[PDB]
RNA sequence: ACGGAAGGGCACCACCAGGAGUGGAGCCUGCGGCUUAAUUUGACUCAACACGGGGAAACUCACCAGGUCCAGACACAAUAAGGAUUGACAGAUUGAGAGCUCUUUCUUGAUUUUGUGGGUGGUGGUGCAUGGCCGUUCUUAGUUGGUGGAGUGAUUUGUCUGCUUAAUUGCGAUAACGAACGAGACCUUAACCUACUAAAUAGUGGUGCUAGCAUUUGCUGGUUAUCCACUUCUUAGAGGGACUAUCGGUUUCAAGCCGAUGGAAGUUUGAGGCAAUAACAGGUCUGUGAUGCCCUUAGACGUUCUGGGCCGCACGCGCGCUACACUGACGGAGCCAGCGAGUCUAACCUUGGCCGAGAGGUCUUGGUAAUCUUGUGAAACUCCGUCGUGCUGGGGAUAGAGCAUUGUAAUUAUUGCUCUUCAACGAGGAAUUCCUAGUAAGCGCAAGUCAUCAGCUUGCGUUGAUUACGUCCCUGCCCUUUGUACACACC
């Protein structure tokens, strides 16, 4: 006598783009797979965070500088799951690098 | 949370290397090689790499109860919001940095840099790695500083197999007289990769054919 | 070193791998304070420890 | 100015070396048997390799060559 | 350097109560987290008890690290008269 | 290795053909010089001079004039519970509401002091002691090992006359045969998908609900979900796609090259990223709690505090910005991008409503962000006028007077606005720079910096040429040959 609606979005954000798309699709029917309806996979634009910044330490030589980068994957998904399978896909649906975030209903 | 998460993942990111820069330096008499730390809204876990694990933990465990105790005051993490186990390293003869600081101690207990140099490199030969190269800059007694090379096998250099293959770490150990520079470098096996290409773009083989009868003038089977 | 001696030095060092990977292969088959402290205080916390007085003349 | 590299060339003279049964003048059928009898690692490697087969078999169709 | 007998005592059993103590680089600071005294009061109080080889140091990144030795603990074991094994931060909480 | 010899090459950091220019002038900025209490310092051909991310009001800060503090760990000794040592009200003193010092006399209680020894820090020195990093040879093509041939040997052949390539890239010739690093591969980014996976944080069609003009049903909008369908646009996952393909021309008809067609694309597809061996007394001890040694360390080269300086001005050099106008300045009006950023213990990006000529002020809200700031309505540019060739309304230095903003502080004027003042400059000597396609050049934008301060830089898109499609003449560098008594290698 348990388990009514949600309304949840699962928005995950992370770097690795092979580690979090396993995990992504690892849920995008892991609840298909228990017949969930849902709006699958959402893919904000990838994030570039550069750095461009001088070689030497010093102020000699050519003026070279060099550019780094650092690449964000940010993917959320609005689920139709149970009140008891809130803690089931929460700790086998990680992968060391994954920053994992479960939200609430629209309000 | 709070926090913008481009901010957040650059915090971590930092972080890390916060974490990783402190462990070289506290425990390297342990052969420590890295660490990494799981994403995980449970608790927080970083697994310490090191070539000794039981000197890291101590007596009963005393030890890593002290070591854990500090970090977690730097960050302020409620006791219990994280706690490190140690992970001892599986053969610690192909990631660079147990190597770099295998000689480090090694020329600072007074071998011979040819000897002590050599024989890390026939040991990371021995030991699996495709290929190995190591560096040692600086001055040893003579006021001039010298730099001799020591490599053994294959070593790619150019493109994205190096920053597949190729595991690198230097080190500056602090003589008496100077600042001693230890480059390693070691090639892991591309074949054995288990993660990912198992092969220098290069590598093209091709599989050979086989047997090629006459013509058999035509002859059909039933079933 | 030098180049005349190196014969001894790179035999020293193969020797010398030989001892690592030794120990290394032999690893493989090898083998209280009935007192607290944040507690100790909240334990002996007895009386019988300061005597207050002020406010003379 | 593209002349292929040697790395190319000796895989292209190694397979019309075992392989003229098979391997047809055409390069998209020539593309898709690398897939299957080479293990080559990039789509534009294995291109050049196998777009060069087909010209070394385009020629031997005219005369003999070295290699 | 100079401190009233007070505000060393808690610093000094601050650390049988933790076994271990950081402390950030940063004078000018007149209060440390976790204690009740000037954070200039604590860090020469801890590289003193360090030069005597009581406590190991460390700065990695300007936050200095401490640990208590095998050889101090018996030093300030006799600073509250505390008694043979009465605590290092050495006890495991439950099961750890 | 080098040569002040000879033969072959490659390149807009070299010319050819041209473009846009600097050099001339005003200011901006750095470097010299000079001046100064100080005007902190590194660096001086390419490879110093808008470089140290170096846009310095305090800080930064290293300099100068002055004031504080020990944060002199640890060890022995001395002093010392009759007190080792600590602190301050007012007062004199002081830039100072610093008990610095002094007067007076309470205080603190073994934490200091004194001496030595030993440390500790310093942007003190040494980059000609080092690490590490970085800069240069290098808009390069070089390095090496197996078997074989030569040589007593160090060695050489491999690793080559020619031809082709951006490439030791191949062809071909070949006592060499077959390989590895480096080049290629590779990786990233910008270009192709009506084929796959679908998304109110992206968008399209219908439909509700809804508004204007025309009516004849239409045309142009509004609508945080009113519903319904979709993935072309958007996004980012997986694939595919190009391999110089086809045909032809050229050529040992070899590697290749060139023309045409096809093609998203046919200049290494464009742009990057990475990048072997060696070499430098290249720069960096002023990024480092990287460091050797030396210096100093209590009247300090430690450290902080107050103020000044790095901006100082007869001049010399260099990177720039704005111009000399009519392919214009001005005024209305049309009015289109792209790379970014952005507020928690918080003051970041800011829409919107008012007040204000402006600057700005003020009242609220969205936003930790494809969600709000933002379609960033940017600028050149397009249009319609006023101006008329005259330093003119081009030009905007200098300068006065006022109002704002940043900030503890704006004086030597941080920045913004307003009025007024209206310089030189009428296309720049000798000289020299960058560059071949969405490039040059014109244009503004974000980001770094940042409380305030871009004439700087790093990226971006916007409008968009000329003339090349070649050579070794200039210059530079490679490669042979060659001489060498140099090998610490022509310093
Ligand atoms: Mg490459
Ligand atoms: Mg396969
Ligand atoms: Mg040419
Ligand atoms: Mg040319
Ligand atoms: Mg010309
Ligand atoms: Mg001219
Ligand atoms: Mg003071
Ligand atoms: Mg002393
Ligand atoms: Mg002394
Ligand atoms: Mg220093
Ligand atoms: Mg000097
Ligand atoms: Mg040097
Ligand atoms: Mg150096
Ligand atoms: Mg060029
Ligand atoms: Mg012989
Ligand atoms: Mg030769
Ligand atoms: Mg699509
Ligand atoms: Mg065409
Ligand atoms: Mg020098
Ligand atoms: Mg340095
Ligand atoms: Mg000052
Ligand atoms: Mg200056
Ligand atoms: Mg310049
Ligand atoms: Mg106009
Ligand atoms: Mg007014
Ligand atoms: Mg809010
Ligand atoms: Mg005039
Ligand atoms: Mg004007
Ligand atoms: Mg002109
Ligand atoms: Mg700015
Ligand atoms: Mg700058
Ligand atoms: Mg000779
Ligand atoms: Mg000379």
């Amino acid at each position: 006598q348990q388990q009514q609606i949600i309304k949840i979005r699962i928005t995950l954000t992370s770097t690795k783009v092979k580690q979090l798309e396993n995990v992504s699709s690892n849920i995008v029917k892991n609840a298909e797979q228990h017949n969930l309806v849902k709006k699958g996979p959402v893919r904000l634009p990838t994030k570039v965070l550069k750095i461009s910044t001088r070689k030497t330490p010093n102020g000699e030589g050519s003026k070279t500088w060099e550019t780094y980068e650092m690449r964000i994957h940010k993917r959320y998904i609005d689920l139709e799951a149970p009140v008891q399978i809130v803690k089931r896909i929460t700790q086998i649906t990680i992968e060391p690098g994954v920053d994992v975030e479960v939200v609430v209903a629209s309000n | 949370a709070l926090i913008s998460k481009k901010r957040k993942l650059v915090a971590d990111g930092v972080f890390y290397a916060e974490l990783n820069e402190f462990f070289t330096r506290e425990l390297a008499e342990e052969g420590y090689s890295g660490v990494e730390v799981r994403v995980t809204p449970t608790k927080t876990e970083v697994i310490i790499r090191a070539t000794r694990t039981q000197d890291v933990l101590g007596e009963n465990g005393r030890r890593i109860n002290e070591l854990t105790l500090l970090v977690q005051k730097r960050f302020k993490y409620a006791p219990g919001t994280i706690v490190l186990y140690a992970e001892r390293v599986q053969d610690r003869g192909l990631s660079a940095v147990a190597q770099a600081e295998s000689m480090k101690f090694k020329l600072l207990n007074g071998l011979a840099i040819r000897r002590a140099a050599y024989g890390v490199v026939r040991y990371v030969m021995e030991s699996g790695a495709k290929g190995c190269e190591v560096v040692v800059s600086g001055k040893l007694r003579a006021a001039r500083a010298k730099a001799m090379k020591f490599a053994d096998g294959f070593l790619i250099h150019s493109g994205q197999p190096v920053n597949d293959f190729i595991d690198t770490a230097t080190r500056h150990v602090l003589m008496r007289q100077g600042v001693l520079g230890i480059k390693v470098k070691i090639m892991r096996d591309p074949a054995k990769s288990r993660t990912g290409p198992k092969a220098l773009p290069d590598a093209v083989t091709i599989i050979e054919p086989k047997e090629e009868e006459p013509i058999l003038a035509p002859s059909v089977k039933d079933y | 070193g030098d180049d005349k001696k190196e014969l001894s030095a790179e035999k020293e060092a193969q020797a010398d791998a030989a001892a690592e990977i030794a120990e290394d292969a032999a690893e493989a088959e090898d083998a209280a304070k009935k007192v607290e402290l944040d507690a100790e205080r909240i334990e002996t916390a007895e009386k019988e420890a300061y005597v207050p007085a002020t406010k003379v003349k | 100015g593209r002349v292929r590299t040697k790395t190319v060339k000796r895989a292209s003279k190694a397979l019309i070396e075992r392989y003229y049964p098979k391997l047809t003048l055409d390069f998209q059928t020539n593309k898709r048997l690398c897939d299957e009898i080479a293990t080559i690692q990039s789509k534009r490697l294995r291109n050049k390799i196998a777009g060069y087969t087909t010209h070394l078999m385009k020629r031997i169709q005219k005369g003999p060559v070295r290699g | 350097m100079l401190m009233p007998k007070e505000d060393r005592n808690k610093i000094h059993q601050y650390l049988f109560q933790e076994g271990v103590v950081v402390a950030k680089k940063d004078f000018n600071q007149a209060k440390h987290e976790e204690i009740d005294t000037k954070n200039l009061y604590v860090i020469k109080a801890l590289q003193s008890l360090t030069s005597k080889g009581y406590v190991k140091t460390q700065f990695s990144w300007q936050y200095y690290y401490y640990t208590l030795t095998e050889e101090g603990v018996e030093y300030l074991r006799e600073y509250l008269n505390l008694p043979e094994h009465i605590v290092p931060g050495t006890y495991i909480q439950e099961r750890n």
